[PDB]
Order: structure tokens, then sequence, then C-alpha cells
């Protein structure tokens, strides 16, 4: 391909929030070719560096005591502002999950077959998947992909169950995400 | 103690010609501007300049101006072709940081007068006025007044020499200078200045006492077909010694 | 995008407190400045404040920051007559323009203390038929008006500091090419008080 | 109730490529288009509840552009060190013949970020309703990145998405298909 | 309501 040498420089300013804007913590870290060189972190109170290639811009930037408290006081007016202007749609972002539950191979009665529970897109990702037999939780036998980030501001997991279905048995999913005040059910009859 | 510097003080152009003002900003700044101030208006952003390039511009510039950082201390503003409109107090600063949370630090301003012809250009006709002796004997002190005439454009900057030194103390001079025909729209100015001293400061015939005014006019590259001399940038003065009585 | 600030131009009395207001955006603020610019002089920055809420104190200088409602309040108190300058506000947005705003010209009236009201007449150093009018040592109060006619050129009211024996006096100049003008006739178009003293 | 809002900014030489974006907990909220000078909002709908001056972004750029020139020197010279992505391809939400989709691939775990991104329907490469994401941050400096493709779920029909990075000798290609 | 810029600076030269 191209074999020409690449130097790359890295940026980030990381508003860290516990319990909304109570506790704040500003990040502002300093990366040359993948390696963290110097950091800024407001516990600390000012610049460190990480590696040697960052010791003489800490020494700089540390002497320079407008930047310094510019950054002191940014947990306020950077950090805590763009929490204000983003929270009612990023923060306070609820989008309701579509829920389908369906066998992963037509199976006959009395033989084992694996049940697949959809739940997607939906944010924020903290959700609940729970399996029920007939009114009563299912623990065991159960199978997660995982939670995946659509990168769109939604997500998507599926949750299966093995099982050996009967006559009577009436298998249900129950999902319990923020965006909804009552679990969300979906049946599937065998 | 480090400063941004401007020269000229004052400038004059004929209109439809090209202007290049030069500023030297402090060595380490990372950010130099331009900003002008029309009389009677506020003083507006022309453009910002960082690492070799123009960061913020006016939608006004680019049309009407350009900029060049040939060496590691100018920094010049080139007007293409000069408009009666481009007559303003030219100022440049320069910030130290980079990420602009920093003051700026102003220069002392060039005031560029764009004229439609240089015809109307005069030198300044400098006079001093000795000391009332009713004066002496009533307050026990002296006023010198100096008198500036039949200049134009308002690029005077007076200046009182005592003993061949610069002074302050006891002195002020008019803020605007006042129109010899207020009718007239390119009418000559006069100016007024006032040198306060002690009686037997003035009463001692040793002490010498001049006025100096620097005048900004035209230069010997600038064309003049008229029978009258060259209203040329000079400095004209009116001196006067100590009386006794 | 518009800063504005009033008034234009504000007189004070030497001893007396006094502040000024500036109006800038109530959104995308960054920082504001306070600059004090002196005539022939460099615009001075006083204050960059960045902080809502924070005050600042640069000697009788003090600044208020209202961030949220787009004001800014500049006190100074006890004023001295060295604090005779414009004062410019600007606003910083994300960038490094500054959006500057009208500024406050503050003129600072000094204290006469014991005032000898006089007109004085002085001659050229060259010529002795060439004269020159001067109205001084008036206290604040009496103010200098312009000249009726064409011919004849007066002055405002300058202030002059004799920073060694610590005095400060008003001066006015008058001076006119048509010889029918004399010292008595020459100020007798402003209010000239009643102590006023005239030679011979 | 623990939340993380990243500034994350980047410039890469030779290659002259600078990015400016801002995330919330992974997800872009938007980024600057360096070209056009202006905000791009991830989704139209922030555009209408926020701003942003995009200057405050390029300022930045021209900074980080400087302080890579310097780091460069620093270093004496020494250059980054490929790390190969790991392409996985996914579906919106679960296939179904005739009803509209989204195929998705993820670009994850790379550096430098620079990628040539194709998507190929049977063999073809395919540009109509194609987007895109910028390069996502990681908590290891790494980058993420997310193409996607709308389509209608059909038997006859075969997709494949190409992934070029100087990490990796030969281009990855991940197919999908309905079963 | 605008969301804000942390201004990068300059490295030691
Ligand atoms: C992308 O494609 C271009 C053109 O073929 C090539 O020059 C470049 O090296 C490729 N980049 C990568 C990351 O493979």
């Amino acid at each position: 391909g191209d074999t020409r040498p690449r130097f790359l420089w890295q940026l980030k300013f990381e508003c860290h929030f516990f319990n909304g804007t109570e506790r704040v913590r500003l990040l502002e870290r300093c990366i040359y070719n993948q390696e963290e060189s110097v950091r800024f972190d407001s516990d600390v109170g000012e610049y460190r560096a990480v590696t040697e290639l960052g010791r003489p811009d800490a020494e700089y930037w540390n002497s320079q005591k407008d930047l310094l408290e510019q950054r002191r006081a940014a947990v306020d007016t950077y950090c805590r502002h763009n929490y204000g202007v983003g929270e009612s749609f990023t923060v306070q972002r609820r989008v309701e999950p579509k829920v389908t539950v369906y066998p992963s191979k037509t199976q006959p009665l009395q033989h084992h077959n694996l049940l697949v529970c959809s739940v997607s897109g939906f944010y924020p990702g903290s959700i609940e998947v729970r399996w029920f037999r007939n009114g009563q939780e299912e623990k065991a036998g159960v199978v997660s992909t995982g939670l995946i980030q659509n990168g769109d501001w939604t997500f998507q997991t599926l949750v299966m169950l093995e099982t050996v279905p009967r006559s009577g048995e009436v298998y249900t999913c129950q999902v319990e995400h923020p965006s909804v005040t009552s679990p969300l059910t979906v049946e599937w009859r065998a | 103690e480090p400063e941004v510097t401007q020269t000229p003080s004052h400038q004059v152009t004929q209109m439809g010609q090209e202007v290049i003002l030069r500023c030297v900003p402090i060595s380490n700044h990372l950010y130099f501007y331009w900003y002008r101030q029309i009389l009677g208006q506020k003083v507006e952003f022309l453009v910002s300049f960082y690492n070799n390039e123009i960061s913020e511009k006016s939608e006004i510039f680019d049309d009407q101006f350009s900029v060049e950082r040939p060496d590691g201390s100018n920094f010049t503003l080139k007007i293409r072709s000069t408009k009666l409109e481009d007559s303003a107090m030219y100022f440049c600063a320069s910030s130290r940081l980079a990420g602009g949370m920093d003051e700026q630090f102003f220069g002392p301003g060039t005031r560029l007068t764009v004229l439609e012809d240089l015809k109307n250009v005069f030198p300044p006709e400098v006079a001093v006025f000795e000391p009332s002796e009713a004066e002496i004997s009533h307050t026990q002190k002296a006023t010198l007044v100096c008198l500036a005439t039949g200049f134009y454009p308002d690029h005077v900057e007076l200046s009182w020499w005592v003993n061949g030194k610069e002074v302050h103390s006891g002195v002020c001079t008019d803020p605007q200078p006042l129109k010899e025909q207020p009718a007239l729209n390119d009418s000559r100015y006069a100016l007024s200045s006032r040198l306060r001293v002690s009686a037997t400061f003035w009463q001692n015939p040793r002490n010498h006492f001049r006025c100096q005014v620097q005048f900004y006019g035209l230069s010997e590259n600038d064309e003049w077909t008229q029978d009258r001399a060259k209203p040329v940038t000079q400095i004209v003065s009116a001196e006067a010694w100590g009386r006794a009585d | 995008l518009n800063v504005e600030q009033s008034p234009q131009s504000l007189h004070v009395q030497e001893g007396d407190s006094t502040n000024f207001t500036c109006s800038f955006p109530s959104s995308n603020f960054y920082a504001l400045h306070w600059y004090r610019w002196e005539t022939a002089k460099s615009p001075e920055a006083l204050f960059v404040m960045t902080l809502n809420g924070d005050e600042k104190k640069k000697g009788r200088i003090s600044a208020t920051l209202n961030t949220k409602e787009g004001y800014s309040y500049l006190y100074i108190k006890g004023s001295q007559p060295e604090d005779s300058a414009t004062y410019l506000c600007a606003f910083k947005a994300a960038g490094n323009k500054l959006t500057f705003g009208g500024g406050t010209r503050v003129l600072v009236k000094p204290n006469i203390q014991n005032p000898d009201p006089a007109v004085y007449q002085l001659r050229d150093s060259k010529s002795s038929d060439k004269s020159v009018c001067l109205f001084t040592d008036f206290d604040s109060q009496t103010n200098v008006s312009q000249s009726k006619d064409s011919d004849v050129y007066i002055t405002d009211k300058c202030v002059l500091d004799m920073r060694s024996m610590d005095f400060k006096s008003n001066s006015a100049v008058a001076w006119s090419n048509k010889s029918d003008f004399a010292c008595a006739n020459a100020f007798n178009n402003s209010i000239i008080p009643e102590d006023t003293f005239f030679p011979s | 109730e623990e939340h993380v809002i990243i500034q994350a900014e980047f410039y890469l030489n030779p290659d002259q490529s600078g990015e400016f974006m801002f995330d919330f907990d992974g997800d872009e909220i938007f980024h600057v288009d360096m070209a056009k000078k202006e905000t791009v909002w991830r989704l139209e709908e922030f555009g209408r509840f926020a701003s942003f001056e995009a200057q405050g972004a390029l300022a930045n750029i021209a900074v980080d552009k400087a302080n890579l020139e310097i780091m460069t020197k620093r270093s004496n010279y020494t250059p980054i060190t490929n790390v190969p992505p790991e392409v996985t391809v996914l579906t919106n939400s679960p296939v179904e013949l005739r009803e509209p989709n989204v195929l998705i691939c993820f670009i994850d775990k790379f550096t430098p970020p620079v990628v040539n991104v194709t998507w190929l329907r049977n063999g073809k490469p395919v540009t109509t309703g194609v987007s895109e994401t910028v390069f996502l941050p990681r908590e290891d400096h790494l980058f993420r990145k997310f193409h996607y493709l709308p389509f209608l779920p059909s038997t006859e029909d075969v997709y494949d998405c190409r992934v070029e990075h100087w990490g990796l000798d030969e281009p990855l290609l991940k197919h999908w298909e309905f079963d | 309501r605008f969301y804000k810029t942390l201004r990068a600076e300059q490295a030691s030269q």
C-alpha cells in the first residue's frame, strides 16, 4: 500500500459526570502515536507528564498561570455548561425497544429447541431481559450475545433460552427499560 | 515592559494608492491581529493570524486587504487601493497564548488619512507666546502658550522642550484642534498648548523654552507640481529665552 | 456579534465614584475584556473576565460580570484626573476576534482648591504686534464657550498638572486676526465669574 | 447515573487530515467538516436544540497541526506502529425478506485513523443510500468507525464489506447473506 | 444554548 511513515497527534477532553453535575472531573489528554504523553487532571490541579516525551509540556503549561486557572475553572465553564446544553436530548434521551420472540429453527414438540428474544433500537444501553416459562422465571440455560452499540444512538441485544417445549407451555420475554413505566412482554406459544 | 510597536504615528495617502501599514508584535506572541476605528465608530476587527495563516477575517477583508509575515519580527497589513472611507486609526495587536484565553496587547495606532488630492496638505506655523507680567506678580507663576496654525490634516504631535529636554509636568495640549474655517470640509486646523512654570524659573534668563511640533505629511517620492513649498513630514519649532525684566 | 456601551461620553468630579455599563450577547460567552485607552497612547487591558459573577479589582477600578444577562459593570472608586481615558469593553466568542463596544469616554473634572480667575495677554516671542488671550485659574464649574465670529478662535478648557508644587490649573486660549479684539471682550461670550481679574 | 462527554481531536501527517468531534457515552453528538467549515450534527434533531461555533474547532486543529510538528521532531521522527482493525458486519434489526433494513459495518480497534471502506452488493461496489460516522474514540486511544447500508433483504442478493488499512497486508472482507 | 470548545494550547519548543 502506502509505505510512507505516519505521525499522529490526538487530543482528548474528558468530562466525567457522577450523579449529574454533583461531582465533575476534567481530564485533558495529549496522545502521540497512541502513547499518552501529558495530562491535566482537575483532581490533581496541574499538568502532569505521563511519559518522558510529555515532560517539557507539563513544565511549560504549569508555568502559564492564566491557562492553569482557566483549566481549573473549566469544570464549571466547560464541563457543567456542555452537560446542560445537551441534557434534554442526550441524558434524558428515551427510545422504546422493538421486542420480538422467534425459535432458532422450527422444531417439533418434546425436542430440543432454542428460543431467541431480540431487543433492538433502544437508548440508553441499560436493559433488563428476563425469560419466563409459565409465570415463573427461568435463570438456567440462558445465553446472551451482549450489548451492541449501533453508532446511531440505538442499541441491540439478542437473549436466548435453551428449551425442551411441551404442549401447555407459553414462554414469554420480559424487557425492563427506562423508556417504559411497566415491563415490555412478548409471548411465544409452543 | 514588552510592547507592540507601530510606525508611523500618522500617514497621508492619495485615493487609489496601495498602503503598507507596518507593525512589530511582541516577539514570543503566537496570535497577531489588525483592528481599525473610523472617527465616531467602534473599533472593528479586520484579521487574526496564527502559525503563518489567517485564523479569522472580516467580510470586508480579502477584497480590500492582505497580510504578510516576512521576517520573525515584522507583520504588515496592505490596503490594495485606498478609499476615502479607509481613513481610520489602524491598530495592530498580539496575544501570547494560542488558546485565546489571554489579553490582547495593542499597538499605539497609525492614523491613516486618505485624500482625493494631496494639494490640500499644509505644514503648521508654530509660534511661542511669552507669559504675562500681570500673571508673574498676581499668581507667582508663568504660563507659556504655543500655537500651531494652518495645518492639514490633523497629523500633529506637539511637545515642550525645556533646557533641551522634553517636559510633561505643567503641560496640557488640546485633545482636538479647531477648524480655521468651520464652514469648509477640507478646512485647515489650529492647536494650542500650555506650559506653566514658577515665576523665578521664567525670570532666569539662562533657561531655554522651545515648542516642538512634529508634522506628518508628504515624502520625497510624492509628486509636487505647485508653486508653494512641498508639505513634507517635518519638525516646525518656536523658541523663547527666560525674561528677567 | 453586537456589543453596546452607554454613555459615549461621561464627566465626573474628582473624588466622586463612577460606573458604566457594557451590554454583550447572553449566549456563546468565552471572555469579556476591558481596555483603558488614553489619548495618544495604546489601549491597555485592565480585566479579562472569564468566570460569571467573579469580581476583579485593579486598584480603584472594580469589574463585575453577568454572562446570563449579558452585562458588565466597571466601577472607579474616588476617581482621580489620571483616570480620564476611553474605557472600551470587548466580547470574545469561541475564536480570538474581539467585538468592541462604543466605549465610555471618561473626563474627570479637577477639584480646584483656591480659584483665582483672570484673563491675561501674551506677547509673541518674535513679534510685538502679535498677541494671545489666556483665561486661567478658574474653577471646574466655569465653562468656556466658542466664539460667535469666524475671525476669533477660542479653545476649550485644558487641565495642566504642575506635578512638582502640587497644583492644577484650568486654562483657555483666544486669538483673532482682526486687531479690534481685546482681552476684556475676548471671553465675554462665556459666563465669566465676578472675581475675574483684568490688567491694563 | 455515570455519563462521559469527550471532545476528541486528531491531526495526522503526511496525510494532513484533521478531525474534531464531541462524544456522549460512545455516541457522536456532532463533528466539524474542515472543508465546509460547518458543524455536522449526528441526528438532525440536535441542530434544533443546540448550537456550536465551528471556529473554536478550527482554532484547535491549527494548534494540533503545530503540536504534531513539535512532537514529531521531539520523538526524533518516530512513526506510529500500525494496529489492524477488527471488522464485524451485522444488521439494524433481525433480517426479514422484502422488509427494509440496514447493514452495519463496524471497523474497530485500529490506528492510524485512515481506512478505505467499500460496500459490495454481488461483487459490485454500491453507493446508493450509504452513510458513515467519523473516527470515534476508544479508551485505549484506538479508533471506531461505522458504515451503513440501507437495503431490502433477498435470497439472490449477497453483500460484503471490503476494508483497507496499512495494519493489514490483504484487505478484510466480511461477507453477509440470508439463511 | 451553545456547546463550548476547550481551547488547545501549543506545546513547548
Ligand atoms: C486507500 O486507497 C488509496 C487508493 O488506492 C491508496 O493510495 C491508499 O494507500 C489506501 N489507504 C489504505 C489505508 O489502505
